[PDB]
RNA sequence: AUGUGGAUUAAUUCGAUGCAACGCGAAGAACCUUACCUGGGUUUGACAUGCACAGGACGCCGGCAGAGAUGUCGGUUCCCUUGUGGCCUGUGUGCAGGUGGUGCAUGGCUGUCGUCAGCUCGUGUCGUGAGAUGUUGGGUUAAGUCCCGCAACGAGCGCAACCCUUGUCUCAUGUUGCCAGCACGUUAUGGUGGGGACUCGUGAGAGACUGCCGGGGUCAACUCGGAGGAAGGUGGGGAUGACGUCAAGUCAUCAUGCCCCUUAUGUCCAGGGCUUCACACAUGCUACAAUGGCCGGUACAAAGGGCUGCGAUGCCGUGAGGUGGAGCGAAUCCUUUCAAAGCCGGUCUCAGUUCGGAUCGGGGUCUGCAACUCGACCCCGUGAAGUCGGAGUCGCUAGUAAUCGCAGAUCAGCAACGCU
């Protein structure tokens, strides 16, 4: 079977990519039921946009972890990796825009003596 | 802190262990329901006859080694200073400097 | 505020002393150490005094002084100004 | 906070715990038991110096261990002082004290014992120069002392000053994480006041 | 069938894995059904502290007492095996809930 | 802004007969006279109370606001007068520096 | 940046049309991380533009950008007792940044009861040649004309 | 909202003092803490130990005088085995204790310049000597990291790096969690068997090493654009403080040399204070609105806490709250199958305003023996200043800043809007 993963800052999604139409199903709903956010929709679509195969490959997801934008990046990631399982030959033209990488940029540890990550207390001189 | 003050907190724990066992408990039990004899109990006025030390609010988690009445960690059961010192000497199980 | 299921805080010392007093039927100035005791209308006869960290203050009682503590009628801090 | 203890910093990796057990509700209890133990121990015996004190707890057994190069001074020869120790430990109620006494192998590469011996030398009437120098010599002539740093401080020689002067030799890279390090911090009496002593002993590396 | 469940608690991972192998061995010594130490979570009791006395609240430090935990489900609890596994020897660092 | 010179008087533990105030307020107006960029002046009286002093019995730190940089003057003496006048001189040094470094 | 610059970010494109000037605008009106809110504000204002002049809003936006986009601006330097302004050519990046910044922040202090109206009608103003954005652009060009005399430092 | 200064004060306990203090020692000051004050008892004592002399019972459970300290009857009047003891009644003798002073007598611990790149030694040669040399001069670096020519040759403590977390993958690992392929419950649902396949929680190892490309480069380093990759040029953030100064701070976390109290600066007691305010300084938040105020409807995170305790559903209360306890030493159970921004519908339509919430008068809840100085919380009415901020300053280079909310150590309940 076809199964690949997507993870963006604690936002995991599994994927079933089938050769059917572009039917989207995302935990008992669709992309027009959830995600009222069009930039997020662009992210979600950009791999099929790239390969010009929009409505050539059904996708079925199970969302968990993270918030909408994290889940969105993880979704588009997993869809592209599933397209690589469909055929890797398109891969080195996808690195040309790099829609394939895991986002190596996660939330930071909060430090001691300070108010958050990098915002220091006001160095008062009185 | 002081010998006398550690001794007094130790005395107060003994008092509480005696009397809040059941004596300063039954009045609470009977006086929590609205079937209570409060209308003629005088059980409130009788709990005024017991010593103030009967109540646990007068206690305090002092360290066993020093008696620092502040900065006390119930899991280690110690003043933060002694906590530091023990974990520095490597004298507590599986305890270490971590990151994340 | 004192909860109602618990009722009032009328403490044993002056409660029992004023039992003794109204059963003597006689009224005089009577000292007590308890700021934390709540007031009953049965105190409009007697005169009570309390300590405030330095010395004692007497105070005479009125109808609308009920439901309160005696410390509310003792000056605890003096501030005459600068 | 100029230099934390290498023992306390390598504790996660290279050096090892001095009181192994497991407890959830009895943790506080076991630690207060342990400190009262070690305090009564040091308060009873002080003439020959303890090298290490280790404790372990089980369902009902209790295994307390004491390293010292001079046992005959410490222990009951007939059993006197060791039975006294079991007596104190039964007042504190460990309830099954399998007191395994041990003598160490290298008294001059045992950091704490060396610092305690030098501290005694100081506390008697002596200067610190010859003691420090001979300590360095005695440690470094033996095999495994690759690097040492002996650090004496106090009102040294009665000089009414907070002083700090040390004598080292060899290699003491405390940042070499993989390598075994032995640390000893010991404070000694004196006519004038209290002196401190620290000693770092480096030992090879560890591969594993 | 039947089960007997062990929940092993420790702080040393080397040693909890060591006793895991030992207990699985002693369960296997009777030809009794043995499963293995499933990789289940660990608690992390964490405590921040300040270093110095009397001031310098900005300088601090952290400490982390973990809790290594392993479930071992033994099937086929032949009562000979049960009373044998009641009597395994271990060092002090590990504790066990036999339920 | 002439009575706007925010005097701050301070002493942790020293016997304070009321003339230290006179001396200090006047020795502060002293330098108010010739620098108009000043808001606060903190004035402190401190004392080591050690047996066998090392010729430092009383100690003074003064610190003053300015438009941008601040002014910082420390002095130490055996009594009030040497220390106050010394710190006043050191303030004038800092201030002369700053007012030569104005144009 | 004592060692060298870092590359400028891989900007997004507009999801709907394909001009990243739009996302530049939405990122510069973005306020407390409410990007989709600023975005629906954007779409609404742009649809106002389309239904109020029968054109594609991005073209008239380019129009207003052409109006207010400067070429020459100021750069200050304290020198010799009287701190001098100096004329500087201004590359396209900073030009566009500054133009959109003026345009947004002067849409802010308008009087239309609502940002969708303040913004949109200010865009109309700068487009067809009337707005306070154009006013401030002229002010800056006149200042450059003023301090022409000091170009010769060549900084 | 809190932390200080100054002045009140019977008492407002002490220390900390630009950088490196002022949401500090506090991680929870009503009594307690507390060290401070009025008033009362104590004096080898609130608790011990070394001596002997007089003891065999001593306590504990209730009663009375009492703000409490404290003195006093009713019931407890031992086991050793003749030598004495557990024990406590006294008598005093050794005393015992101090938050009394010196942090410029000391140790220990810690901040700081400063996570800045340096600081030293050997043996030598030079110099009468203090001292120099090395460690100068070019390339070069995040850096005394490295290369090249030389009275220097060599090295250490440092910078790098083996540590943790995160970033990717192969194998196993199957519940207390997933649950694609399957069969069964159907009102709430993985809820139950069934597959460990994807996830996965926990562990082991490969992956970054300018690894290879070609043009530059003392041909050396040092680079310039590449492929491949999940990451590529110290992946990122963490941990980590060279020798020492500031006689830095803490004799009040603790330890302690010296001086002092001892009928008391010790000590047992209830009340009061550390929250006084014509003001000043500092830290933050809540606001000056339509990106906003209000009702209603819809989905998701990480994450931890728990037993003489976390507390579910039902119902009653406006709502804090409530008998009650299912289940729970806990990948389950309380933790709504875990949220707020946001989205959809509509109103308010730019004004001291449905903004804002002070402030007060009352109606009330919980815990604590006790809510007046003095506690948090809901409800009613209350509706103040505030219409974007001065000279200058503070913090920020990416998952950062700005914003929304959650969780918690300490803690019975709290000023916690702090801290993590």
């Amino acid at each position: 079977p076809i199964q690949t993963v997507g993870r963006r800052k604690e936002a995991v999604v599994r994927v079933r990519l089938v050769p059917g139409t572009g039917q989207f199903n995302l935990d008992g709903r669709t992309l027009e039921n959830y995600f009222p956010n069009k930039v997020h929709q662009q992210l979600i679509k950009a791999p099929l946009v790239t390969v010009d195969r929009v409505d050539q490959f059904d996708i079925y997801a199970h969302l968990d972890g993270g918030g909408p934008s994290g889940q969105a990046g993880a979704l588009r990631l997993a869809i592209a990796r599933a397209l690589i399982l469909v055929q890797p030959e398109d891969r080195p033209a996808l690195k040309k825009a790099g829609f394939l990488t895991r986002d190596p940029r996660a939330i930071e540890r909060k430090k001691y003596g300070l108010k958050k990550a990098r915002k220091a207390p006001q160095y008062s001189k009185r | 802190a002081k010998k006398s003050k550690i001794v007094k907190n130790e005395q107060r724990r003994e008092l509480v262990q005696r009397y809040a066992e059941r004596r300063a408990e039954l009045k609470r039990t009977i006086r929590d329901p609205a079937s209570s004899p409060e209308r003629r109990a005088a059980a409130v006025s009788a709990l005024q006859r017991l010593p103030r030390d009967s109540s646990p609010v007068r206690l305090r988690n002092r360290d066993v080694v020093d008696g620092r009445p502040r900065g006390h960690l119930r899991k280690f059961g110690l003043s933060r200073v002694r906590v530091r010192e023990m974990a520095h000497r490597g004298e507590l199980p599986g305890v270490r400097k971590a990151s994340w | 505020p004192r909860s109602l299921k618990k009722g009032p805080f009328v403490d044993d010392h002056l409660l029992k002393k004023v039992d003794v007093q109204n059963e003597k039927n006689t009224k005089q100035v009577i000292k007590t150490w308890s700021r934390r005791s709540t007031i009953i209308p049965d105190f409009i006869g007697h005169t009570f005094a309390v300590h405030d960290g330095r010395k004692h203050v007497p105070v005479f009682v009125t109808e609308a002084m009920v439901g309160h503590k005696l410390g509310e009628f003792a000056p605890t801090r003096t501030f005459k100004g600068h | 906070g100029q230099k934390i203890n290498p023992h306390g910093f390598r504790l996660g990796i290279t050096t090892e715990w001095k009181s192994r057990w497991y407890a959830d509700k009895q943790y506080k209890d076991y630690v207060k038991e342990d400190v009262a133990i070690r305090k009564l121990l040091a308060t009873g015996l002080e003439r020959a110096g303890i090298a290490d004190v280790e404790i372990e707890r089980t369902r009902d057994r209790v295994r307390v261990d004491i390293h010292t190069a001079r046992p005959g001074i410490v222990i009951g020869r007939r059993g006197t002082e060791a039975d006294r120790i079991r007596a104190d430990l039964e007042k504190l109620t460990g309830k099954q004290v399998q007191l395994n006494i041990l003598e160490v192998k290298n008294p001059e590469s045992q950091a704490q014992l060396v610092a305690q011996g030098v501290a005694e030398q100081l506390s008697n009437r002596v200067a610190f120069r010859r003691a420090m120098r001979k300590a360095i010599q005695s440690a470094m002539r033996q095999p495994n002392v690759k690097g040492i740093r002996v650090q004496c401080s106090g009102r040294l020689g009665g000089a009414e000053m907070s002083r700090s002067e040390f004598y080292r030799e060899g290699r003491v890279p405390l940042h070499t994480l993989r390598a075994d390090i032995d640390y000893g911090l010991y404070e000694a009496k004196t006519t004038f006041g209290r002196i401190g002593v620290k000693v770092w002993i480096y030992k090879g590396d560890i591969v594993g | 069938g039947q089960k007997i469940r062990i929940r092993l608690k420790a702080y040393d991972h080397e040693a909890i894995d060591a006793s895991a192998r030992k207990i699985v061995e002693t369960v296997t010594r009777t030809g009794a059904s043995v499963v293995g130490p499933v990789p289940l979570p660990t608690e992390k009791n964490v405590y921040c502290v300040i270093r110095s006395p009397h001031k310098y609240k900005d300088s601090r430090e952290h400490f982390e007492m973990r809790t290594h935990k392993r479930l071992i489900d033994i099937l086929d609890p032949t009562p000979k095996t049960v009373d044998a596994l009641m009597r395994i020897d271990l060092p002090a660092s590990v504790d066990v809930n036999i339920q | 802004e002439r009575p706007h010179a925010e005097v701050v008087v301070k002493g942790r533990n020293v016997e304070v007969p009321d003339h230290f105030r006179t001396y200090v307020s006047e020795k502060l107006s002293r330098l108010e006279r010739f620098d108009k960029t000043i808001y606060l002046f903190d004035v402190e009286l401190d004392h080591e109370r050690n047996r066998r002093q090392r010729k430092n019995c009383q100690h003074v730190e003064i610190t003053a606001r300015g438009r941008g940089p601040v002014v910082r003057g420390e002095a130490c003496a055996d009594s009030f007068y040497t220390a106050f006048e010394s710190a006043v001189q050191k303030l004038e040094g800092r201030l002369r520096r700053a007012k030569d470094r104005r144009k | 940046p004592r060692k060298g610059p870092a590359p400028k970010r891989p900007l997004v494109n507009d999801p709907v049309y394909g001009s990243q000037l739009v996302t530049q605008l939405v990122n510069k009106v973005l306020l407390e991380g409410k990007k989709s809110l600023a975005e629906r504000i954007v779409y609404g204002a742009l649809e106002q533009a389309r239904e109020k002049t029968g054109t594609d809003p991005v073209v008239t936006l380019k129009r207003a950008l052409d109006n207010v986009k400067p070429a020459l601006e100021v750069r200050s330097r304290r020198v010799g007792g009287a701190t001098y302004q100096v004329p500087v050519e201004v590359r396209p990046d900073r030009s566009t940044t500054l133009a959109l910044r003026w345009l947004v922040n002067f849409s802010r202090q308008r009087r239309e009861k609502t940002m969708v109206e303040r913004l949109a009608n200010e865009i109309l103003d700068a487009s067809n040649g009337l707005g306070a954005s154009v006013k401030r652009r002229e002010d800056t060009h006149k200042m450059a004309e003023a301090n022409r005399a000091f170009a010769h430092y060549r900084w």
